[PDB]
């Protein structure tokens, strides 16, 4: 029985490299020949085989997604770790290394350090995401100032009306109210002072009615006298409150 | 030159599996029947795009005034108002009548047995890849690791 | 950088930094910086290669 | 269909204190690409010399590549720092390091190791050198300290065996009885012996 | 933010036809007496420069040439097509003289050394080759493009070679080693088109993404010309610092060098007789004066286009 796997392992193996030889740039034969590799529990033919696909085409981010994903499986650790060290500083732009990589060294890592790796995705600019889920994870480690500074340099890259509502939400619900009144100035003196933008004054104007009605009646009367139907509409919420 | 039902089933067929532009390879199938004549009976008559209605009072009007036009030119006149030249010459006659993988396996199985019959009593210069790694590239090592 | 770099000496250039994307500024025609590297070395490297 | 092994042509041969023998003064021969190496299978620079008075004309064998990748003699395909077969250190260091033996992957193997030297400084025997770091747990104990200049002796005279060296004193050849053939000892792969495998004398 | 340079914008005057091919590359004679062009009718064409009459017509090339480039220290045409042949045609007979052979697939384009008179051809097999001259002798393959190279550019400074090819990659090489120094991979799709400043030791690589200009020896990347969203097929840069970026769908855009500013967009017309789909810039020069600008258009046509005197700067103001 052990000859004639040997001779079925043979066979299958003379098959999987005759499709390589046929067709190189296919990456699906590597992939169904490394899965088949690791369905025989041999991890470092699988790894010749992914190294040899990578060598072949590095750009594809299925065979780096599943190399990755084959070291994870098995116990190697360190080496899903520079297999992802790799994947970052080859291709940063994709996204997708970067989230599964901090959710390995989140999740099954379990290691706080990971975070400054994770400062290394801030040195790239990346989407509006990554910087809600670093505030979401800076939250989940209870930290509060770190989580400032990331917002503070969310607000300075990524200016948005919404990016600085959001803000406002977390300084206020991190009960830091001197903190909210100071950031709802500075969105007003900076973000859209001069475009009208009419939605930050809205935040502004609630948050001055959760803390004093007087200045959201004077936030909400100097929001009527700068503009829309959203303006008036807090005008008459303040009128009638 | 007569058709037979059967072979306007057979023509159908053929026509349905080998598509429109094989007509010898349509023709092979039917006997005593050439290309050209399995060609000229599906665009004569067996064709499904072949109006075969009544005429309306619209397509006998254009039909008396094509045939006004263009004397006796039926395949000009007939792909103008839709129907094939015999289809309105025929109907233009009677307007004017009405106006008057295991084999594979089983050779390895056998020469598995061969092999161990051979057993029981060169490489050619290939690659053996049950040996050894077929072509070793080592993973790049960089800031961990600590081998197993 | 270690990690772009494998086997490569520290000679080749590697592009790796976020730095290295940003485009510079805007800056004057008539500077030594956007210079040629003027005849007698041009053509002590033409006689060279 | 442009990939192929790269002919290894240089000189300053790479050998023992043993197999070079005992004279300073050495009257060395040099062809260009003359033979193939015993391993790989690459031509190379084949040096010919006679290491002293009565011995053999010793030749270099192995091609340079193969020998600064196991850090071992041309010749006498033992380790430098040592005298010992290959077999014998990689036990007592490491073994873990191996090769291909199928031709295709030999020779593929080998050019990749080929060009990652010629990417380095040039003279050095891999990271292999650098697990070689710890010695003397027990090679040194076995370790020889004088030339062993027996092995430069010349073959046996095969027409005295059978007793018709019609030359007598004037054959170069060695007039005495051989060793006995029964012995495992006189087996000796070639490749056996560079790859570390069953040596009988490890 | 400093203020553009006024450039005086460009008009159409005359537009040459008689080629029966796609005319897919320009060369200029040094002496500014005629010009050259190569086209798919397997025949390349010597046209008077001023007059714009048909001198002379060679025919030898078995398939499309693609490059033709003038030899400015010898009396020779050096032709590249996609025959996998590069021909050496001595000019003082009209024939062809020497054969440069061993491309494995169709060549690109081509570009002569200033001083040295070696010859570097980019192919499509992934390959450039540097060729000697006088031996026809194949002294370098230079390697490690994954695609087919789409151009090679050639200067007498440190980098000597530069190729642009498919696999959006730029390789800065070494003449005498024959091994790449620089990769730049900051471009997303082909690069097609790479144009080498005559004075400010600066180049500038065009892709349908976007145009990149860059600054010698170390490839380090100085401005990103946006816009133009097309498939650029070539570049040139003039002497006064226009830069001319024409593409695949037969749009063309004037820019300046500097600040990299858009200032001109002319998109000509056709043939008489002639589809939408067959309007496109294949390859374009300038000529010695640096002020005539001859463009290969993909009609079969070679259209020229001289400098407006008439404009001003307040008729046609700079934006911004
Ligand atoms: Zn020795
Ligand atoms: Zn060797
Ligand atoms: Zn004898």
């Amino acid at each position: 029985d052990e000859e004639e796997l040997n001779d079925y392992k043979l066979r299958k193996r003379k098959t999987f490299e005759d499709n390589i030889r046929k067709n190189r740039t296919v990456i699906s034969n590597w992939i169904k020949y490394a899965q088949w590799e690791e369905s025989l529990k041999e991890i470092q033919r699988a790894r010749s085989i992914y190294e040899r696909a990578l060598d072949v085409d590095y750009r594809n981010i299925t065979l780096w997604l599943k190399y990755a994903e084959m070291e994870m499986k098995n116990r190697q650790v360190n080496h899903a770790r520079n297999i992802w060290d790799r994947a970052i500083t080859t291709l940063p732009r994709v996204n997708q290394f970067w989230y599964k990589y901090t959710y390995m060294e989140e999740m099954l890592g379990n290691v706080a350090g990971a975070r400054q790796v994770f400062e290394r995705w801030m040195e790239w600019q990346p989407e509006e995401q990554a910087w809600h889920s670093y505030i979401n994870f800076e939250l989940r480690y209870k930290e509060v100032d770190r989580a400032r500074t990331i917002y503070e340099r969310f607000v300075l890259v990524h200016p948005d009306v919404k990016n600085w509502i959001k803000y406002a939400r977390f300084e206020e619900k991190h009960a830091y109210f001197a903190h909210a009144r100071k950031v709802y100035e500075r969105a007003v003196e900076f973000f859209g002072d001069e475009h009208m933008d009419e939605h930050l004054y809205v935040a502004f104007a609630k948050f001055e009615e959760n803390q004093k009605e007087f200045e959201r009646v004077r936030v909400i009367y100097k929001y009527a006298l700068d503009r829309a139907q959203e303006l008036f509409k807090n005008y008459t919420i303040f009128e009638k409150k | 030159g007569v058709w037979r039902n059967t072979e306007d089933e057979i023509l159908k067929a053929a026509v349905m599996k080998y598509g429109k532009n094989q007509w010898s390879r349509i023709a092979s199938l039917l006997h005593r029947k050439s290309a050209k004549q399995c060609k000229a009976r599906w665009y004569e008559w067996l064709d499904p795009s072949i109006k075969k209605t009544e005429w309306s009072r619209e397509e006998e009007e254009k039909l008396l005034h094509l045939a006004k036009l263009m004397p006796t030119q039926w395949r000009t006149i007939a792909p103008i108002i839709g129907r094939t030249a015999a289809q309105c010459l025929e109907h233009y006659e009677f307007l004017l009548d009405k106006a008057a993988k295991a084999r594979e396996k089983q050779l390895e199985e056998a020469r598995r047995l061969a092999a161990l019959q051979k057993r029981r009593e060169k490489r050619k210069r290939g690659v053996d890849y049950n040996a050894e790694i077929p072509f070793e590239k080592k993973p790049a090592l960089g800031f961990y690791d600590t081998s197993e | 950088d270690a990690i772009a770099r494998q086997g490569q000496s520290k000679d080749k250039v590697i592009y790796s930094k976020y730095t290295d994307l940003v485009p510079k500024e805007v800056m004057n025609a008539d500077d030594p910086d956007l210079q040629r590297p003027d005849e007698e070395a041009i053509k002590e490297i033409t006689e060279k290669t | 269909t442009y990939n192929r092994q790269n002919w290894e042509d240089a000189d300053f041969p790479i050998l023992c204190q043993t197999c070079l023998g005992e004279n300073p003064y050495i009257r060395m021969t040099k062809e260009k690409y003359g033979k193939e190496c015993k391993i790989c299978a690459r031509p190379f620079t084949v040096f010919r010399w006679c290491p002293g008075v009565r011995m053999r004309f010793k030749k270099t064998e192995v091609c340079q590549t193969c020998s600064k990748l196991k850090n071992v003699c041309q010749t006498c395909l033992l380790d430098l720092e040592y005298g010992l077969p290959i077999q014998v250190r990689d036990a007592g260091l490491s073994f873990k390091d191996d090769m291909p033996k199928s031709d295709v992957n030999k020779e593929y193997y080998t050019q990749n190791m080929e060009r990652e030297i010629s990417n380095s400084d040039g003279t050095r025997p891999v990271g292999m050198l650098g697990k070689a770091t710890s010695t003397s747990d027990m090679l040194l104990k076995l370790a020889r300290t004088t030339p062993y200049y027996k092995r430069n002796r010349p073959h046996i005279c095969s027409f005295w065996v059978k007793g018709e060296c019609k030359r007598g004193e004037e054959c170069p050849y060695r007039h005495e009885k051989p060793t006995d053939p029964d012995d495992p000892l006189a087996d000796q792969n070639i490749k056996d012996r560079y790859y570390g495998i069953n040596d009988p004398v490890a | 933010m400093p203020k553009p340079q006024w450039h005086p914008p460009w008009k159409l005057y005359r537009v040459i036809s008689g080629h029966l091919g796609w005319v897919r590359c320009i060369a200029v004679e040094p002496g500014n007496q005629w010009f050259v062009t190569g086209s798919a009718d397997r025949t390349i064409k010597i046209w008077d420069l001023a007059s714009g009459k048909l001198k002379l017509s060679l025919t030898g090339h078995i398939s499309t040439v693609r490059g033709v480039i003038v030899s400015t220290r010898s009396p020779y045409l050096f032709s590249c097509g996609e025959d996998k042949q590069v021909k050496c045609w001595d000019l003082e007979y009209n024939k062809v003289i020497r054969h440069y052979h061993g491309h494995l697939s169709a060549v690109y384009g081509l570009d002569l050394h200033p001083t040295i008179d070696v010859l570097v051809t980019c192919s499509r097999d992934s390959t450039a080759r540097i060729w000697d001259v006088r031996t026809k002798a194949s002294v370098h393959t230079l390697s490690g493009h994954t695609n087919a190279v789409a151009t090679v550019r050639c200067q007498a400074a440190e980098p000597q070679i530069i190729t642009g090819s498919h696999d959006t990659t730029i390789r800065l090489w070494d003449l005498v080693a024959g091994k790449t120094r620089v990769t730049l991979t900051n471009h997303k799709k082909s690069v097609r088109a790479v144009v080498l400043h005559p004075r400010h030791y600066t180049f500038a690589s065009g892709s349908p993404d976007n145009i990149k200009q860059w600054k010698f020896p170390d490839g380090s990347f100085i401005q990103n010309l946006s816009g133009h969203n097309a498939i650029i097929n070539t570049l040139t840069v003039n002497s006064d610092g226009v830069l001319v970026s024409g593409a695949d769908n037969g749009t063309m855009h004037l820019w300046d060098w500097r600040t990299g500013y858009n200032f001109q967009r002319v998109h000509a017309a056709v043939q008489p007789g002639s589809l939408d789909s067959e309007s496109g810039i294949f390859a374009c020069a300038f000529d010695q004066s640096e002020s005539r600008l001859l463009t290969a258009e993909a009609d079969k046509t070679i259209k020229v286009y001289r400098e407006d005197d008439t404009a001003t700067e307040e008729t046609h103001p700079v934006s911004w």
